[PDB]
């Protein structure tokens, strides 16, 4: 029976180590590859840095706490750990949202976005994301086991909304618009082909590109939805689940770790599908 | 039609044995060997690039 | 060429705007210095502004009171002067300079304007106050400084200026080894740490003037007492 | 007359074989190898935002001029990395640049047949076009300053032109190549010079006589690089066939060939060190290889470039080597 | 430490760096286009009507986009030695006159060979080609009497411009050995005032959109 504890500890340890390794590899590839010095690539690098923060400043403490279920580090460290966890997770979610916004702009109004798309703009968006995450994670200290404050439901609603629901709906809308534009181009391209109004050869590549785009967008949406929604729905409803509702703590921790796995998943999705990122990875190794 | 006379003129030059050329090249290289910082690493004091 | 305007009579403690119009060269890329010469003394640096107004320096005697600004579109240099003292009376010279490897700072000096009013720096010494000379005679001018001008980079920052009577000073030798463009090859300069000399061989006409030795190690810039040739 | 030329070419080949009593590789067997050589990126010249194709070291071994597709020439202070000058170009398509021996003039060119001449000692301070050397019908390939008044130019016209800067007229026209000229190299005395051509041959020319003196063959592809040996009697060449060959003017025959099985890309730039014992050549695999001019062994590899090594040069005193690349960076070794 | 002159030189270098950054940004914002085609392919008239000894640069702006077109037709040298200079061009404009199908260098075959070499050139793997079919009016006026079979023996069907220029376009596109990575834009030229410029702007916008999509992982 005692073997489960060591198994959970080791699996979580390897998961966090893999997350750290992947994020560090992405960050160093971006830094050492000048071809990857782009505002969109700057956003990807900021997301990688946020994932590194999540996996360094939070993941070890999360592993130490979840397996033992008892906080031996005291309240002084508990406050810092909770603030870091909340702010870093919100920063990661808002970084995904900002990347989606950048892609939507570059796909829809690329002409003006090229003038607007600069390193300064990426830095401003990163600063805005960090500020939003801070305002999400700072409140708990002022109002008052190591768990997020649930004394008042107003803060619960505000934090859950601004952390998942608002970014979730923004991401869904942006990626739906991107999907619509991509499919419109693939199936309704502009009349720049003269008299083309052998067609099977073009149809094959058109269908392949449509399938690839659909798969990529579905993967991107899923890696956020089925990762954070199970953890955010419970986080929202549990404070409401005062007396007439309950959930197993083990399931809550499993949802927490599934959400944390989004940090590992993000670099793979956001770099593998890009030719430049794959070329840089091949160059590095 | 002019390349032919150009090559007429070219054919009149004197060719030295390759051995003498190699000897001259080796002599020059050894004479200037101490004058090549690339060949021999130099102290940080003498090399202006840090 | 450089021409200055704004001189006249100013009561003590007043303010008077001094302007320098630049033409015939890329004033934007040239550094500007203000040097004032009293009617009976040597040169004295006033202020310096770098290209683009990125760096501005003033002498301890004019710190705060004098402000130096540039206006690239009109190729004009301005020097806002306020709370003038009696000692501020002097002829201000508009100096052109550019800073890069192999450059010749202070190569060109403006005509200047005469200003009169009612009533840890490096020390530069020129013991040779005067030396009567005639054509065909070699001349040696010795200048001494309180600090060694041989910088770690290997460049000795010493400047020699010759001021003919009725004309503004002109650059003679810069960095003690390079002659300014247009200067005859007659002049030569050499020396060692704490001791510098300027030698003129076979002097002839258009050589009469006052020779000033200047150091450029760090601001404020200072000029020597000046050696007078007659 | 096409029958006589083949026979006399055979005769020249026989004579070259006859005078080849020995080979540099065999005689240099007893020569101690220079050993494994390494050079660190002491300076990384940053400020270019486009591919760099040409550079030249100044006679003072400190100032070096570089050309990039940004349409601007940057004069770098190798001792401090500071940009001495920035020279806007009328055409952004610049492939070659030259630095005058006295340091008073700089020339460049590219797809435009006009070879722009720039003065660095202008009274106005800002660098201005001293004169435009027009008359070429092909893209300019290389530029080399004999002095402040005389410059030798090579372009895609298949003919190298000698220009008088004061008058701007083509003083002498060099003809005899059967392909585009890609490189140039002046002798230490400047009396003679050699140019590489796409015809896989290098032709030696006499500036004073204004005519060819020797022609060298052996390469399999276009010759892209050429540089005189420091003694001025021999020169190396680089070509797309991934082989570097050393030729001697007096012997009129190849002395050594530098190639490796794993090197499949061509050579873009070639130069000699002050002593001439080390041969440095650029390659299309974003790295530089140092070849022993005597033992023909790869002494070392100068890696660090990202896209492609295009130009390479050695200071006058051989203190350091600066190598340009398409990644818009010049590294001084 | 740095002396006063050294500090001033450093400041000048930083100012030069700022100027270089500004110039590079200006270059990046503006779009670079490469022009290719035969001398009689109409590219001369195309350049003349798009202007709102060696290479010629044609700088023009349209709807906030600064376009600079490079005419390399005057370079009578092998392209491979200097074609690499245009690797960074967003798109390549290739001009072909449809009236050359019956001309004598069969210069249509030469144009096809040039297009093949440019398209499959290793430097232009990711560079799209904007194909301009010029002199369509003359082509349709002459095809009704001179059949297109002279240039393309495999051609079948009625000899009319509607089904002849389209066949020519398909044959030109058949040279694509890397259809997956790059794209070709084909336009028909007339005695227009700005329609060609409009098509060029649309093609540049589409290329930018496709590049952004590829960066996003799609396409
Ligand atoms: C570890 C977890 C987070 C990874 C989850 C990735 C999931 C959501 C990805 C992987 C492959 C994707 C599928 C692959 C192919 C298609 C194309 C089309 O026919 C409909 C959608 C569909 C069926 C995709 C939907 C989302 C998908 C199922
Ligand atoms: N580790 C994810 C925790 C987290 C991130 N953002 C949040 C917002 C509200 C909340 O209760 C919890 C969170």
């Amino acid at each position: 029976l005692q073997a489960l504890k060591i198994s959970l500890a080791v699996v979580l340890s390897v998961i966090t180590l893999a997350t750290v390794l992947s994020n560090a590899f992405v960050l160093t590839t971006i830094l050492l590859t000048r071809k990857l010095h782009t505002p969109a690539n700057y956003l990807i690098g900021s997301l990688a840095t946020t994932d590194l923060l999540v996996s360094i400043l939070v993941m070890p403490i999360s592993i130490a706490y979840t397996i033992t279920h008892t906080w031996n580090f005291g309240q002084i460290l508990c406050d810092i750990w909770l603030s870091s966890d909340i702010t870093c997770c919100t920063a990661s979610i808002w970084h995904l949202c900002v990347i989606a916004l950048d892609r939507y702009w570059a796909i829809t109004d690329a002409l003006e976005y090229s003038k607007r798309r600069t390193a300064g703009h990426a830095a401003t968006m990163i600063a805005i994301v960090w500020a939003i995450s801070i305002c999400i994670s700072i409140p708990p200290l002022f109002w008052r086991d190591c768990l997020v404050n649930t004394s008042q439901i107003s803060y619960t609603i505000y934090s859950t909304c601004g952390a998942f629901y608002i970014p979730s709906v923004l991401l869904i809308i942006l990626y739906g618009r991107i999907y619509r534009a991509a499919r419109n181009r693939i199936l309704n391209p502009p009349s720049l082909y003269g008299k083309r109004f052998s067609a099977l050869e073009r149809k094959r590549i058109s269908a392949a590109r449509e399938r690839k785009a659909t798969k990529i967008l579905g993967i991107i949406l899923g890696a956020f939805i089925i990762c954070w929604l199970p953890f955010f729905v419970v986080s929202l409803v549990l404070p409401i689940c005062r007396d007439s509702c309950w959930i197993h703590p083990a399931l809550f921790d499993f949802f927490t770790w599934l959400g944390y796995l989004n940090s590992l998943i993000n670099p793979i999705i956001y770099t593998v599908f890009n030719e430049e990122f794959r070329q840089a990875f091949q160059k590095i190794v | 039609r002019k390349l032919v006379e150009q090559l007429k003129m070219e054919a009149n030059i004197d060719r030295i044995k390759v051995s003498k050329a190699a000897a001259d090249l080796m002599a020059y290289c050894e004479a200037h060997a101490k004058e090549d910082p690339l060949l021999t690493p130099v102290p940080a004091s003498e090399n202006p690039f840090r | 060429q450089l021409v200055e305007s704004g001189g006249g009579l100013v009561q003590p403690g007043g303010s008077r705007k001094l302007s320098c119009s630049a033409s015939g060269f890329a004033f934007s890329s040239f550094g500007m210095h203000w040097v004032r010469q009293a009617p009976e003394k040597g040169l004295e640096w006033v202020a310096y502004i770098s290209s683009g107004s990125g760096t501005i320096y003033y002498a301890d005697t004019v710190k705060g009171r004098f402000t130096i600004s540039r206006d690239d579109p009109k190729n004009t240099l301005f020097l806002q002067m306020t709370s003038l003292r009696s000692e501020d009376t002097a002829m201000y010279y508009c100096v052109r300079s550019i800073y890069y490897y192999g450059s010749s700072p202070f190569d060109f000096w403006g005509q200047g304007t005469t200003l009169t009013v009612s009533s840890s720096d490096i020390v530069m010494t020129q013991a040779t106050s005067s030396v009567p000379v005639t054509p065909g005679e070699s001349v040696s001018i010795s200048c001494r400084s309180s600090k060694s001008l041989l910088h770690s980079n290997g460049n000795t920052y010493l400047y020699w200026f010759l001021q003919r009577p009725g004309q503004s000073p002109q650059l003679l030798i810069y960095r003690m080894s390079n002659l300014a463009s247009g200067v005859p090859d007659r002049f030569s300069g050499s020396g060692s740490g704490t001791a510098f000399t300027l030698t003129i061989s076979r002097l002839e006409a258009e050589d009469v003037g006052v020779y000033y030795c200047m150091q450029h190690l760090e601001y404020p810039l200072t000029f020597g007492a000046g050696t007078k040739l007659e | 007359l096409r029958q006589e030329a083949e026979q006399l070419k055979n005769q020249i080949r026989d004579a070259r074989k006859a005078c080849a009593d020995a080979t540099l590789s065999q005689i240099t067997n007893n020569i101690d190898p220079v050993g494994r050589i390494q050079m660190r990126t002491r300076r990384t010249l940053r400020g270019h935002l486009a591919k760099i194709y040409a550079m030249h070291w100044g006679t003072d071994s400190r100032l070096l001029v570089s050309a990039s597709q940004d349409g601007k020439l940057i004069i770098w202070d190798s001792y401090t990395t500071n940009k001495v000058h920035a020279i806007p170009l009328r055409s952004s398509w610049v492939m070659t640049c030259a630095y005058a021996p006295s340091g008073n003039y700089v020339a460049c060119g590219g797809l435009d047949n006009i070879c722009s001449i720039y003065n660095l000692k202008t009274r106005e301070g800002n660098v201005r076009v001293s004169r435009e050397l027009a008359g070429h019908t092909g893209y300019l390939s290389c530029c080399r300053f004999l002095d402040d008044n005389q410059i030798v130019t090579s372009s895609g016209d298949t003919t190298c032109a000698l220009w008088d800067i004061e008058t701007g007229q083509q003083t002498t026209t060099f003809t005899g190549h059967t392909g585009d000229v890609m490189s140039l190299s002046l002798a230490p005395d400047t009396r003679l010079f050699v140019s590489g051509a796409c015809d896989a041959s290098a032709k030696l020319w006499d500036v004073r006589e204004g005519m060819c003196r020797q022609t060298f063959t052996g390469h399999e592809s276009d010759i892209n690089a050429i540089c005189f040996f420091p003694n001025g009697n021999a020169f190396a060449t680089g070509s797309d066939d991934a082989t570097c060959r050393l030729f001697d003017l007096r012997a009129d025959q190849e002395l050594m060939t530098y190639s490796h099985d794993n090197i499949i890309c061509g050579i873009t730039s070639v130069s000699f060190s002050k002593s001439g014992r080390l041969l440095l050549a650029g390659y299309d695999d974003f790295n530089c290889n140092v070849w022993d001019a005597l033992k023909a062994d790869r002494a070392g590899v100068l890696a660090g470039h990202d896209n492609r090594v295009s130009c390479l040069g050695v200071t006058d005193d051989g203190m350091a080597v600066a190598t340009g690349s398409w990644d818009s960076f010049l590294k001084i070794w | 430490t740095l002396s006063a002159e050294d500090k001033a030189a450093v400041e000048r270098s930083k100012m030069i760096d700022r100027n270089l950054r500004e110039d590079g940004e200006k270059a990046a914002r503006e779009v670079k286009l490469l022009l290719l085609g035969a001398g009689e392919s109409g590219k001369n008239t195309i350049v003349k009507q798009m202007k709102i000894t060696g290479i010629v640069e044609t700088h023009f702006t349209f709807k906030d986009l600064h376009f600079k077109m490079f005419d390399v037709g005057a370079q009578r040298s092998e392209r491979k030695k200097w074609i690499h200079c245009f690797e960074g061009v967003t798109a390549i404009i290739f001009c072909v006159a449809l009236s050359d199908y019956d001309l004598v260098l069969n210069r249509m075959h030469a144009s096809m060979k040039l297009f093949d070499s440019i398209c499959n050139n290793k430097w232009f793997t990711d560079t799209s080609i904007i194909l301009f079919l010029n002199k369509k009016d003359l082509f349709e006026e002459k095809i009704k009497k001179s059949p297109l079979t002279i240039c393309y023996p495999e051609y079948a069907g009625s000899n009319t411009y509607e089904e002849a220029a389209a066949y020519i376009q398909c044959q030109f596109e058949d040279l694509n050995k890397r259809k997956d990575t790059k794209e070709i834009y084909t336009h028909f030229t007339c005695s227009t005032d700005t329609k060609n410029v409009q098509f060029v702007f649309d093609a540049v916008t589409d290329v930018i959109i496709k590049n952004n999509l590829k960066d996003c992982g799609l396409f």
